[PDB]
């Protein structure tokens, strides 16, 4: 199917405590494969998937290099924020930047990004013809006048298609087992009395991966959104993911309702009845 | 400034089977600043061997963490989740439940 | 793959 690379960006002040806390963390698809922390002790980028872990020391290297650089920008750019918004020296600020890319089951390019926030709000945005951005107010206005004329975008976008595609394209080969694999969800239903006049029917999906995933109850075929109860899709920890839906059943209408399944893994979209 | 509340969801890797090898998890999510503090409870007590993921966020910018811990679930063992953020006036208790 | 920046500030 489609595949994407993301690299995630947290950058936190600690007025009167020094340095800002800076997290970095990158994925293919919904499986983290590397970090760096500010606050550990190695400074280097690390592994956190077994299939990017023999990739050269000049790998990591440069990934570490290239990282202790992008800390440096975020630092500095947390100042100049600071300046931006008059706000002050004794306040904790977020800076939040992604960028990577997206590419259909053919492995072309799709999509980029890059976008940054201040605060959890936006406040720089790449356009999807990686050649215009969207900026909200004045200062991030501010900010795009200088990336108009340094022509950022040009550069983005030539990591975007270029590089970032090509990377992403090698770590979907070198971890094809774990990248490359679908696990169907694994489904089961539960019956739990709440009463003597009502019953929870619960729809289970688990151990699938990707984490996408459709699930719906329904009643005589007509869809029960607002009586759902559907909680977040939650990652189980081995890097599955899994996912219920209940809803609360009067007695003896338990054949009414069908939970529906659909999943990247399943040929055809699952139909399950409590019988 | 912005500030959202983190979503809690208390659970095991596995069905849980008493007497089995299992891992804990408590997944906390949609929360904005990153500033967070997350417990797992054993029959009230804090659980001392508690991993958690690296910080990362979701399209919308909102924060999400995994903690988690092995455990070995039973009848009368009772688990939960502790989480304190700035947008909770009181750390929030979720009771973990096999069934769910 | 990280992207390589100058770099460029805000």
């Amino acid at each position: 199917g489609s595949h994407s690379m993301r690299y995630f960006f947290t950058s936190v002040s600690r007025p009167g405590r020094g340095e800002p806390r800076f997290i970095a963390v990158g994925y293919v698809d919904d499986t983290q494969f590397v970090r760096f922390d500010s606050d550990a002790a190695s400074q280097r980028m690390e592994p956190r998937a077994p299939w990017i872990e023999q990739e050269g020391p000049e790998y990591w290297d440069g990934e570490t290099r290239k990282v202790k650089a992008h800390s440096q920008t975020h630092r500095v750019d947390l100042g100049t924020l600071r300046g931006y918004y008059n706000q002050s020296e004794a306040g904790s600020h977020t800076v939040q930047r992604m960028y990577g890319c997206d590419v259909g089951s053919d492995w072309r390019f799709l999509r980029g990004y890059h976008q940054y926030a201040y605060d959890g709000k936006d406040y720089i945005a790449l356009k999807e013809d990686l050649r215009s951005w969207t900026a909200a107010d004045m200062a991030a206005q501010t900010t795009k006048h200088k990336w108009e004329a340094a022509h950022v975008a040009e550069q983005l976008r030539a990591y975007l298609e270029g590089t970032c595609v090509e990377w992403l394209r090698r770590y979907l080969e070198n971890g094809k087992e774990t990248l490359q694999r679908t696990d169907a969800p694994k489904t089961h239903m539960t019956h739990h009395a709440v009463s003597d006049h009502e019953a929870t029917l619960r729809c289970w999906a688990l151990s699938f991966y990707p984490a996408e995933i459709t699930l719906t109850w329904q009643r005589d075929g007509e869809d029960q959104t607002q009586d759902t109860e559907l909680v977040e899709t939650r990652p189980a920890g081995d890097g599955t993911f899994q996912k219920w839906a209940a809803v609360v059943v009067p007695s003896g209408q338990e054949q009414r309702y069908t939970c529906h399944v659909q999943h990247e893994g399943l040929p055809k979209p699952l139909t399950l009845r409590w019988e | 400034m912005i500030q959202r509340t983190p979503k809690i969801q208390v659970y095991s890797r596995h069905p849980a089977e008493n007497g089995k090898s299992n891992f804990l998890n408590c997944y906390v999510s949609g929360f904005h600043p990153s500033d967070i503090e997350v417990d797992l409870l054993k029959n009230g007590e804090r659980i001392e061997k508690v991993e958690h993921s690296d910080l990362s966020f979701s399209k919308d910018w909102s924060f999400y963490l995994l903690y988690y811990t092995e455990f070995t679930p039973t009848e009368k063992d009772e688990y939960a989740c502790r989480v304190n953020h700035v947008t909770l006036s009181q750390p929030k208790i979720v009771k973990w439940d096999r069934d769910m | 793959k990280l992207y390589q920046n100058p770099t460029t500030y805000i």
